[PDB]
RNA sequence: CCCCCCCCCCCCCCCCCCCCCCCCCCCCCCCCCCCCCCCCCCCCCC
């Protein structure tokens, strides 16, 4: 299907730019079913959307006011690519960065790159940090907030060291290829994520995250899920 | 809740939506109930709905389980409600919705992405709403949509971005009235995939804003553009330069207090077909104002020019030769203007013209003079529209030059004068003449012989003079169908006045004089002025004073269908009168004196009706003249409107006012 | 030839007298008859007659024996004969006749003494004869003669000698009409005996003849004197001085064309008492013309002054003071003139005067200033007319100088205006006030609170505006007798206008648009405006278009004699409504459309009167409803017109027609 | 407390249209009078 290489510095002096390009195969940079745009994760908080990009007309391009005016996303429709381009890093900046594809029309990201360490030296969605579970007993992830009851909330899956995966998307819907035991409900202002009978290899870092008018993406703080 | 196939609940004042209705329902109307939420759960016996129409109720908010029930639903009405609030799973389910009306919902702001979730519709309201901005979602969709509404919005400009989302839309209305719009970016229009009208109507632009709108309507498929009420006081030949590269059809500048047309204003619109001037305040059209126009198809210049004011007398002046690049104009309506009159080189230049109208288009056209009419010599017209121009005589030979004139309309004046007979020639396919509500007119033996052509002919309140006289004037109008004389105050017809029109059909007489022509005592006898008639159909005699029937008059009307003796003072009629008359329909005999209903008069009348107007009769309640008209009363399909309000027996006391 | 006591054959043809009459008839008349001969032997049984008028007829010659069978005969007629000779013996033996006339019997000349047998004779007649002289005998005869006629004769002369005959009669009237006499005699009058009365209508005298005349008049017990249509083209101070020596008390100037009037022409007349002017061209009048007029106690005007002429405008001018000679004047008819308007010294000096007409005396009198009549301050008059003046306008305080006026007649006019109510000022004592015919008048509050002694008050198509005000304007007229109100169209009408008008005699209602107030659908119920007129005898109500009549409408007119109902909807009466008209005499109810007349509401008002008319009603013929009314019918003494021609039932049509 | 959107209901104003009744003016026709004119017939006078 569709591959996001990564490349670029894993380590930039403080003060510099960092500049890293994902390579897109097996889709279009200016794709009109597609948006393109970089997310980021330090282990000292969850994950976190810094910018997006998307071919429609013009060149549109939005960006997190954390990083805006720092960031710069520029596509290459030469070479079917797409930068980042964050200039005063600082070691607050030190963290994984993803590339990934945001798939119409509900922005669920069905693509990531394998993801860049980067080091920098010389709305709220909440979840319970840690459910613990038994093999066979079903599992409830909860996720609260405003946005809940505002938006559709999807369900993204990370095991260490790899990008995350969506298991839910319009806070029931699965994807293909997912097990049949991932399931997702939303009641009022509390979002849920039942995985019916958790195997251990459901042992996994799961956030929930939806979309936002303001700040377009919005993650939850991660809820780590044991299998005893 | 009257259903038999759609369900209608309009003003019955619910609040909550009934339960008891056949599944197999299609189309639940309740329009002006106060409905103050609507659950779904209400909906689960409704599941074969198409259109569901709730406007002008007070539903806040709805939820995405209303369209869970509703399968195959297509038509979504929430006219006049207090949604405010939007959200992608509040029309997610819904998708085969063809129509959307969200007017006067008081929506603020779209919010992320509300009509993503739809592609096949095809009408979109948004009018009334409090929104600011035309961005109505981030990504494109829509494929469908075709008529997009704004109108009495609080948009104040139209953004290249905002319309990114049709970059792939064919939409072919694009509603933008009463919006203060006031700046216009590139590519606005550019941006969206297939335009083909916009209306900015009530939009307060000016001319250097239309200038700048027609310069970012420069090639686009634009076909429409409504610009009524812009305010447009003046244009220029650059004005319109932006249509140069465009294919627009229909233009619309209407109520735009337009003061001056600019020279070579319109040269830059060779494929315009439908131009629009009315109500204007125009003060002096040029020679080459209207140039490069020649493919309009319809100009309306109702009220286009300015009126007269006594302070100036600024009485709009049109130059000679102004229409001559109309190669191809077909219809010219001009009404109610105030021109001082016609010239020579007026009208030059329209060789394909076919219907002009000039009801009230002139201040005072007393005389039309044998060279009014010079300028349409080569017009191929065949409707003239005259009516209410103060036309106070007409010379001969004024329409020598209309020789493919068909309809002619002189109604509504002030004509008086005697009819010669060669005021009418050159009509030689002429149809219809219409000279109605005049001052006076007096025929004369070949008032109508050079137009053997014509057809209909109608003089209602003209006080007719000289119409007995020994020819008939009608004689040469072998082909006349429809004669009118009603309100002439005719007192003397002559019994060969109708002879020889063989194929007249309808004949009105009513509101004359003829009491005299039917009484025995008349000297010289009855006159049978209604003889020869084969293929009269409606007959109209009303308010004529007529108090006896002669027993021949209906003896040859074997087509008569209506006939009309209303307000009359007849009392007794003859017996066997209505007996050729075997295809009458409808028989008015209001306000008359009859007492007296026998079978013996009105036997063969009664054979096979459809309507029966005897209402005011003063009836006589007796066994020997009533019993046999209540008793076909009784048993009939003749449809007798007030039958038991106002056809009251006046006597015996005994029966006074019994129905 | 009927007679009962009189004898009358007018018209008759008769050839011969009738032998069968009675014998004591007195008078036997046989005028416009064929009677070629008259002998006197079918007069043997008519030996009683008095008067015998066998005038219009063919009899050549008379018979003395006529007068034989005759013994007391006093009237004796032969008008338009041609007994054309006369003998001693014709009418010697009538000797008590007292009344002789020779109309038109071509007598051309009297030859020795036809009336010398006679002395009792009182009038002779010898009019439109052929006389030459007015020579009637040798000797003197006719001793109680005293009306002598000789017009439409051929006299040319009077001389002295042809009137010895009348040495001791006593004429009172000498008739000269129509005789072209051109010259008089001395002593042609001083012969006769005592001449009270001359006549010479339609004689052309002229100016110096009609001096001469008046000479030859002189010191003579003449006492009247008519000169009509005797050419009197101008007058001076010496035209009539021979009138200085007698009485003249009567003196006409009719027809004469005076042009003009000399100055102190009629001081020679100072017992004159009755003038006449009428129907003359007098183009200006002199302060000094009526001077020496001081006891005319009649004096007419009529058409006396020059009409208006385009050409010049020639405008006939009264100087000012021209009336103060006629201090014992009490009746000035001065109607059908052309006077360019009223000034202030006008009629000024008449401090006996009791009678002015001005009836179209003005070409345009357009406004009645209050300074208009200050000219009559003094006199005291009592009626005043002033018709056809085309009076536009009537200010305040205009008749404040007539403290005596009792009769105001404004009616024919033009006036439009709103009457105020202070242009009655100052009529302490007047009575009736006429104001028919004019253009449009607006009532107020207090229009007539300033004359309560009025008792007269016609407003017949004057078109009354806020008559229908809350406060009544008619309250003040305390005495008010006769009140017309027709032909205004009157809408509304008060319950309270007729309040306190207890006296009210004669009411008319007629012509007006009174039928809503009356209807019982009326809001605020119907309109009982005829209370409290205990006095009412007159009340009319033709063509009001009424439908209904309130029971109690007519409950308290005790005293009603003459009701007019006629031209109006009425269908149905209340039953009970004629109870108080205990003393009714005309009952009219003609052009309705009654169709039942019964005795519940038509009996007490059957009581006892002298006329009905309901003769264009749409009666039913029916034992119910018009058996009590026919069997009323044929036992009755009041008069009912055209019984058996206009009282036809209209239905069952068994009796249409049938009276 | 404020700014707005709806449902129902009652008044008020303006305009258009229709109907009833009536007034005024005018037209057509007829009738009853007055005056003038013309013709036919009879009967007389000079």
């Amino acid at each position: 299907q569709v591959q996001l290489q990564q490349s670029g510095p894993g380590l930039v002096k403080p003060s510099q730019t960092l500049s890293l390009t994902c390579a897109i195969s097996g889709d279009s940079v200016s794709s009109n079913s597609a948006a393109w745009g970089w997310i980021r994760q330090s282990p000292g908080r969850g994950l976190e959307w810094l910018g997006i990009i998307q071919k429609r007309s013009k060149w549109y391009n939005n960006y997190a006011v954390s990083v805006k005016s720092r960031i710069t996303i520029n596509p290459d429709t030469s070479k079917n690519q797409f930068s980042l381009q964050l200039n005063s890093v600082t070691p607050e900046d030190t963290a994984v960065y993803y590339c990934a594809r945001y798939s119409y029309p509900f922005y669920s990201i069905d693509y990531w790159g394998q993801g860049t360490l980067v080091t920098v030296s010389s709305s709220v969605l909440t979840q319970p940090p840690s459910v613990s579970v038994a093999p066979g007993q079903t599992a409830r992830i909860s996720c609260s907030g405003d946005n809940i009851g505002s938006y559709y909330v999807h369900w993204y899956q990370q095991k260490p060291g790899q990008a995350p995966v969506l298991v839910i998307y319009e806070d029931s819907e699965r994807p293909s290829g997912i097990p049949e035991r991932f399931s997702g409900s939303n009641s009022g202002n509390t979002a849920t994520l039942t995985i019916s009978g958790t195997q251990a290899e459901d042992e996994a870092d799961y956030y929930c995250s939806s979309y936002d008018d303001p700040n377009f993406q919005v993650f939850g703080g991660g809820t780590k899920l044991t299998v005893l | 809740t009257v259903s038999h196939e759609v369900a209608d609940c309009s003003h019955l004042k619910l609040t909550q939506v009934p339960d008891d209705l056949p599944t197999n329902i299609t189309v639940l109307n309740l329009t002006h109930n106060q409905l103050r939420r609507l659950p779904a759960a209400n909906f689960t016996r409704y599941s074969q709905l198409t259109s569901l129409d709730v406007g002008f109720n007070t539903i806040s908010k709805l939820e995405p389980e209303l369209c869970q029930k509703l399968p195959m639903l297509k038509v979504l009405n929430l006219q006049h409600n207090e949604l405010s609030q939007l959200s992608d799973k509040t029309f997610a389910f819904c998708t085969n919705l063809t129509e959307l009306h969200l007017m006067s919902n008081s929506i603020q702001k779209i919010k992320n992405n509300p009509f993503v979730k739809q592609k096949n519709l095809i009408t979109l309201d948004l009018s009334h709403n409090g929104l600011s901005s035309t961005k109505l979602g981030t990504q494109v969709q829509l494929e469908n949509l075709q008529e997009l509404l704004l109108s009495n919005n609080k948009i104040q400009a139209l953004k290249s971005e905002e319309l990114d989302i049709f970059a792939n839309s064919s939409l072919k209305k694009l509603e933008l009235s009463s919006n203060q719009i006031k700046e216009f970016s590139p590519g606005c229009f550019h941006a969206i995939g297939r335009l083909f009208g916009l209306f900015l109507n009530n939009v307060q632009l000016g001319p250097s804003l239309t200038e700048k709108l027609c310069l970012e309507l420069a090639n686009t498929s634009i076909r429409n553009l409504s610009l009524s009420n812009s305010q447009l006081s003046t244009t220029s030949n650059t004005t319109f330069l932006g249509l140069k590269w465009t294919n627009l059809t229909m233009l619309d500048l209407s109520y735009n207090n337009l003061n001056v047309v600019g020279n070579d204003s319109f040269a830059w619109l060779p494929q315009l077909e439908y131009f629009f001037l009315e109500y204007n305040n125009i003060q002096h059209l040029f020679s080459h104002s209207l140039h490069g126009l020649f493919n309009v198809r319809y100009l309306n210049l109702k009220r286009s020019f300015t009126k007269q004011s006594i302070s100036l007398a600024s009485l709009p002046k049109i130059d000679d030769f102004s229409f001559q690049w109309l190669k191809c104009l077909e219809h010219l309506n001009m009404e109610d203007n105030d021109i001082p009159g016609i010239k020579s080189n007026m009208f030059t230049g329209l060789i394909n013209l076919k219907y002009l109208s000039l009801s009230n288009s002139f201040t005072s056209l007393r005389t039309l003079t044998n060279e009014t009419f010079v300028s349409l010599a080569h017009s191929p017209l065949h409707i003239l529209n005259l009516t209410k121009n103060k036309i106070s005589k007409i010379e001969s030979d004024a329409f020598s030059w209309l020789g493919h004139l068909e309809v002619l309309d002189l109604g509504l004046n002030e004509i008086g004068q005697e009819l010669t007979g060669q005021e009418w020639r050159g009509l030689e396919n002429i149809f219809e003449i219409y000279l109605s509500y005049n001052k006076y007119l007096q025929l004369t033996r070949n008032s109508f012989a050079l137009v053997p052509s014509l057809q209909r002919l109608m003089l209602r309140r003209v006080a007719l003079k000289n119409v007995d006289s020994s020819p008939s004037p009608f004689q040469p109008l072998r082909n006349l169908t429809i004669l009118d004389l009603s309100n002439n105050n005719i007192a003397n017809i002559n019994d060969d006045m109708l002879e020889g029109l063989e194929k007249l059909e309808i004949l009105d007489l009513q509101h004359n004089n003829l009491a005299r022509l039917w009484k025995h005592a008349n000297p010289g006898g009855p006159i049978y002025f209604l003889k020869g008639l084969s293929h009269l159909h409606i007959l109209n005699l009303e308010s004529n004073g007529f108090d006896e029937i002669p027993v021949e008059v209906f003896k040859d009307l074997f087509e008569l269908k209506i006939i009309d003796l209303g307000l009359n003072n007849l009392n007794t009629l003859p017996a066997s009168v209505f007996n050729n008359q075997v295809s009458l329909k409808s028989l008015n005999l209001q306000k008359n004196l009859i007492t007296s209903v026998e079978k013996k008069v009105f036997g063969p009348a009664f054979r096979n009706l459809t309507e029966l107007d005897m209402r005011f009769n003063p009836f006589d309640c007796t066994c020997e003249s009533i019993a046999w008209f209540v008793n076909w009363i009784n048993e009939t399909h003749t449809n007798i409107p007030e039958l038991s309000s106002h056809y009251l027996c006046n006597t015996p006391p005994h029966y006074h006012g019994f129905p």
